[PDB]
RNA sequence: CUGGGGGGAGUAUGGUCGCAAGGCUGAAACUUAAAGGAA
């Protein structure tokens, strides 16, 4: 869905997000400060984030093919 | 006649918590008793150039000159400003 | 001939990817309907940059400034110094250059001088422990942002020596298959031409907002005394949350201004970050468009980077109509097969990119 | 005009008038200790009382009387308040070297401007709540910028101890009187001494500055009162 | 029915001790007889 | 082409300035290399 | 209470890892007090 909703390209970004559900600028989008520290206040949300040669360069190129095959 | 250093101690007791005085006193001192960055001629009938300041202009205009022709040697674009 | 963009949108990494690409492009209405149309000089500076940094380039600004053509030419590198205008930091100019960086003839070592720091930009710690440790990853192995002095708006006068000295190939492929657990939180809280104590005092509000997590919390805290201080009254505060593993890090920065109370911009920095961490899967939001960029200029092999639900967006997605409207890739968000939240793996075949400019 | 606010020595805090007779009243126990300074807001409803008894204390006037509502206590005597003419800051000057700004909105704690090294006497906050001056028994004064705290000039003036100092109405020239007998009239563009005036004979005590115009009194420890106008 | 508020302004003299001297200034750029 | 040896400098106010600090510095220290009387 | 590199006397070092210089202190965002040092 989302990725159809990309890449069909008559459609504005913000209606792709909207039907889902600007680079200059380089830090993101956040919201108030005050929103951010209701929102904050309470920390558990994100606790669990917190906390022969030979042979070997062709078991790494084998290893990357077999990536590309179970992934095409 | 008197000595220069008889004349600058003279000055000095001329000109004797303000800053600017003493930065327009103090400049003013050095570019009186630095004879020697001027240049005088003999009127037959003076202060003629100024030596060290139009040799310091004409060698910083080739200076910015010469990195100016170093910075264009070895280029091959440009932007064309047609603003 | 050319492909054509529209408006002044994502200027610099349209620039950035027809150097990339080598396909010549135009960008067509550079704000036209406005007051003062055209391009401004800031943008201007940054053309004056990609001059610099490659060689058989020609840029052909138009007459009323509203439209580019911009046909690339090969990276070359050299060094350079760049004196960038008051309207930007040294921060807008050196993250497009870390795209070029890797890619030429001889090593990028460049200083750039003006003002370091602003609101809408990246800063100097910024630029140095976020954007360079995906970088690190992704195949270079020698790069440095080195401040020699530093310069708070609005005279600003602070210079800023990016060197980097690994010319690779092409980036490796990504794997990020897994969420990286994060082992420390580290930071730095800067100020120039104030009083210490300030930096005491956004130090002290950024832990306490951080102290209930049970992690380890380190802030390390620099006042710019003499003339690396710059010609202006500043301060700010920069906190990265560090995977020690893998080397992953999720960054969050501001800068106080004229009014603006240490305790409050500590706190505030310190929740943006705890939110990014929660909007962020592998990568930070504003980490990731060079992310999927060295993904996307990477060998001729699917690289395979796990992102989350948040971090999609209108700017996330107009960087992927841009990516395949000048070299014609897309992208293939596949979800992940467990269910207690919504990442998919965006997956990309790289096209088959070398570095050509650098001599065997 | 017509109204007279005063502070004592000891604890005790009196309001007088023009017309009538001393005393609107008197509060005894304003302060548990000596008083040292205080400050009516622009407007004129709102006053701050700061006293050697580490506290300083806000007071309001209620309809002729005053309102203690809340109270600052600090670890240490504070000495001189001042608010900003535009009801912006709070500025207040401790016994331990350094002086605090604070919002008066919030009793934020904005800045502390520190680095004086005795204990400092008058602030003055300029007009466009901008520049600060700051006096003290270390025979210099200092100007701080108070948009980031940071200092502009920490000029050595008055060899014995300057006891007060004071902006002009609109400008950024101010004025400082001290203890050796002496005001001096200053800039705050160039920070040079524009004019040394000398006419006391001992320990100047006090000045103060008309509200628009601009002339000037001072007075001093050899009883005299001197007025000091334009040319 | 007083509002009685503390404060407290600790100053920061040893984060100008603790600059960048040694350590950070190191680090701020990556029989006897 | 290569050039032998450098030209003689230009004496410009900048060098001048230079020299003339330099001489300040030794005559308020003092930094004198006179003779010494046995 | 079993485990061992390779002679003695030196010398050099554009390699790697360290430790170390400046320059009156106070005193910097402040050309700023007292006091001390030096001569």
């Amino acid at each position: 869905n989302i990725g159809k909703l990309i890449y069909m390209d008559n459609i504005s970004p913000e209606e792709c997000i909207r039907r889902w559900r600007d680079l200059e600028k380089f830090v993101p989008y956040f919201d108030t400060f005050e929103k951010l520290a209701k929102k904050w206040k309470s920390v558990d949300a994100i606790k669990e984030r917190f906390l022969t040669w030979y042979e070997l360069q062709k078991a790494k190129i084998s290893k990357q093919l077999e990536i590309n095959n179970i992934e095409y | 006649a008197g000595s220069q250093l008889k004349n600058l101690k003279a000055a000095l007791k001329a000109r004797g918590y303000d800053r600017e005085e003493k930065k327009k006193a103090i400049a003013e001192i050095r570019e009186e008793f630095n004879p020697f960055e001027i240049k005088a001629a003999r009127n037959k009938r003076i202060a003629v150039g100024k030596p060290g300041i139009s040799k310091q202009i004409g060698e910083e205009q080739r200076k910015r000159a010469f990195e100016a022709r170093k910075m264009m040697k070895n280029k091959r674009g440009g932007v064309i400003d047609k603003r | 001939k050319y492909t054509t963009f529209q408006g002044s949108q994502n200027f610099r990494l349209r620039i950035v990817l027809a150097t990339l690409s080598g396909k010549p492009i135009k960008i067509e209405k550079i704000r036209s309907g406005d007051l003062n149309p055209g391009l401004k000089d800031y943008e201007v500076s940054f053309l004056r940059l990609i001059e610099s940094v490659t060689n058989g380039s020609v840029i052909e600004i138009s007459y009323t400034g509203t439209t580019v053509i911009y046909r690339p030419g090969i990276i070359v590198g050299g060094a350079s110094t760049h004196i960038c205008p008051s309207s930007k930091p040294v921060g807008y100019f050196v993250e497009p250059m870390l795209y070029l960086a890797p890619f030429s003839k001889k090593k990028f070592s460049i200083l750039f001088k003006g003002i370091t720091a602003s609101h809408n930009d990246a800063g100097i710690e910024a630029i140095k422990w976020g954007l360079m440790p995906v970088m690190e990853k992704f195949g270079v192995r020698e790069c440095a942002l080195h401040t020699l002095k530093r310069g708070s708006p609005p005279l600003g006068g602070g210079e800023v020596h990016l060197v980097v000295d690994s010319l690779i190939a092409q980036p490796i492929t990504m794997h990020e298959i897994d969420r990286p657990i994060i082992s420390s939180i580290t930071g730095v809280a800067y100020s120039t031409r104030v009083s210490p104590s300030l930096v005491n005092r956004m130090i002290d509000g950024a832990k306490k907002v951080l102290k209930n997590l049970q992690c380890e919390v380190n802030i390390t805290a620099d006042v710019w005394r003499g003339e690396n201080s710059g010609k202006s009254p500043g301060w700010g505060i920069t906190l990265v949350a560090q995977s020690k593993q893998k080397g992953w890090s999720y960054f969050a920065e501001d800068i106080g201004d004229a009014g603006s109370i240490p305790e409050e911009l500590g706190e505030k920095v310190a929740c943006q970050l705890l939110e990014e961490i929660s909007k962020s899967a592998a990568v930070g939001r504003n980490q990731l468009p060079l992310a999927i960029v060295y993904m996307v200029i990477g060998k001729e092999d699917i690289g395979r980077l796990r992102i989350n639900k948040e971090q999609i967006d209108e700017r996330f997605i107009i960087l992927l109509r841009d990516i395949k409207k000048i070299f014609n890739t897309e992208v293939f968000l596949k979800p992940v097969d467990e269910a207690d939240n919504e990442d998919m793996i965006a997956t990309i075949k790289g096209i088959g990119f070398t570095n050509t400019s650098k001599k065997i | 005009g017509l109204l007279v606010i005063l502070g004592t020595r000891n604890g005790e805090l009196q309001l007088f008038d023009l017309a009538s007779s001393s005393l609107l009243d008197t509060i005894e126990d304003a302060h548990d200790a000596a008083i040292w300074s205080l400050d009516l807001t622009s407007d004129g409803k709102r006053l701050v009382t700061g006293s050697a008894d580490k506290t300083v204390k806000f007071w309001d006037f209620k309809v002729l009387k005053l309102h203690h509502d809340t109270t600052l206590e600090l670890t240490d005597d504070i000495l001189c308040v001042r608010v900003s003419p535009d009801d912006r800051y709070l500025a207040i000057s401790l016994l331990d070297n350094t002086v605090k700004v604070f919002f008066l909105d919030s009793m934020k704690f904005y800045l502390s401007l520190y680095g004086h090294k005795l204990p400092v006497l008058s602030i003055d906050i300029s007009f466009d709540s901008k520049m600060i001056i700051t006096s003290s028994a270390d025979k210099n004064i200092k100007i701080w910028g108070l948009d980031f705290g940071d200092c502009h000039k920490s000029l050595f003036a008055h060899q014995d101890s300057i006891m007060n100092v004071k902006f002009l109405p609109q400008s950024h020239n101010f004025f400082s009187c001290s203890k050796d007998a002496v005001v001096k009239y200053w800039d705050g563009e160039k920070f040079e001494c524009i004019q040394k005036l000398y006419a006391h004979q001992s320990e100047v005590w006090a000045l103060a500055v008309a509200t628009d115009g601009g002339f000037v009194v001072s007075s001093s420890h050899d009883h005299s009162i001197r007025i000091w106008e334009e040319t | 029915p007083k509002t009685q508020p503390k404060v407290i302004r600790f100053n920061g003299p040893s984060d100008v001790y603790v600059p960048p001297s040694k350590k950070t200034q190191k680090l701020l750029r990556s029989e006897n007889l | 082409f290569d050039r032998t040896a450098k030209p003689v400098p230009v004496i410009t106010s900048e060098v001048t300035e230079s020299l003339e600090d330099m001489i300040r510095r030794r005559i308020q220290d003092s930094n004198f290399d006179d003779l010494q009387r046995r």
